[PDB]
């Protein structure tokens, strides 16, 4: 139960909501409600690139480090992808009649997941001329996000705010499972843990709480409360035995992995948190997360 | 008007 954190990089901007880590170099994205988005090398505190890229939100942003490139979604129902290196715009088109909420890019193939206000999750292949190769229908209100099963990622999880998290497997219509979560403000984020030892999920909910989630047996393992608002989301840090959440409330908390009970609640400063990224690799441990007044990289 | 924010 021994954390050491410290503040890496902290500067303000307008309302962070979506943000993601760069494998291999020192870099954060970070998405902005103004339209924005920024590239910063974390360790240099210096801009590798932004770019103004619309006048209505980007909720969504993750790199595709293997083809340079970023990926943007935004409330103007646009997917657009850029390549870091020359600012190329490399594709720009309408993925959904309604605002993107999430995006989750596939660890080897080249497949885009989109979850969206209209009810759908749909999947793009960049190396099809970036088709729609599938939509997956059942959810019954908007997607909040979605996220490939990192051990199979035939499979993935889309959280709703319909109470429910639906699992599927690409190239099939209707779920595998569906969670009904007894979360009934809806659910705001769902997270696969990443390591074989454990078939679990974690879902972050308007009603205060986060559960964690057994997807074999389909039953919930423990309930975290303690957040005073709107939990944006919960993560399973990948090298570290905690869970990472942010709220509205104004703070991220640290959880035990093992005892589900909070270790740290930590005051950012930057009102309300709305989005999480964890180092792949866990360099440094390093994580981050973005706010209403900014973002900061901490080390664990 | 849900999750403008």
């Amino acid at each position: 139960m021994k954390l050491d954190i410290k503040k890496t990089f902290s500067n303000r901007s307008d309302r962070v909501k979506g943000i993601d880590f760069h494998p291999t170099e020192p870099w954060v994205l970070t998405t902005l409600y103004s339209g924005r988005v920024e590239i910063w090398n974390y360790e240099t505190q210096v801009e590798v690139r932004s770019i103004q890229v619309t006048e209505t939100p980007v909720r969504a942003g993750k790199f595709i480090a293997r083809k340079n490139w970023i990926i943007v979604g935004s409330d103007d129902f646009r997917i657009r992808v850029f390549n870091y290196n020359t600012g190329e715009k490399v594709v720009d088109f309408e993925a959904h009649p309604d605002y993107i909420r999430s995006i989750a890019v596939h660890p080897t193939k080249p497949y885009v997941l989109s979850g969206s206000d209209d009810l759908t999750v749909k999947l793009w292949n960049w190396e099809n001329n970036w088709a729609l190769e599938q939509t997956f229908e059942g959810h019954e209100h908007f997607v909040m996000c979605v996220a490939f099963n990192p051990k199979d990622p035939s499979t993935f999880a889309s959280g709703c705010l319909d109470r429910t998290v639906k699992v599927w497997s690409l190239g099939q219509s209707t779920p595998n499972f569906t969670l009904t979560t007894g979360q009934e403000r809806g659910v705001n984020y769902v997270d696969y843990y990443p390591l074989p030892d454990k078939p679990y999920m974690i879902t972050a909910s308007d009603d205060l709480t986060i559960k964690i989630w057994d997807y074999q047996t389909k039953s919930c393992v423990a309930t975290l409360e303690g957040h005073m608002s709107n939990v944006s989301f919960a993560v399973f840090h990948p090298t570290l035995p905690i869970i990472i959440s942010g709220s509205e409330d104004g703070t991220l908390k640290i959880w035990n992995s093992s005892t589900y009970k909070v270790e740290k609640t930590l005051n950012v400063g930057l009102e309300r948190s709305w989005c999480i990224a964890t180092h792949p690799t866990g360099r440094k441990n390093y994580i981050a997360s973005g706010f209403d007044n900014g973002f900061t990289v901490l080390s664990l | 008007a849900r999750k403008l924010d």
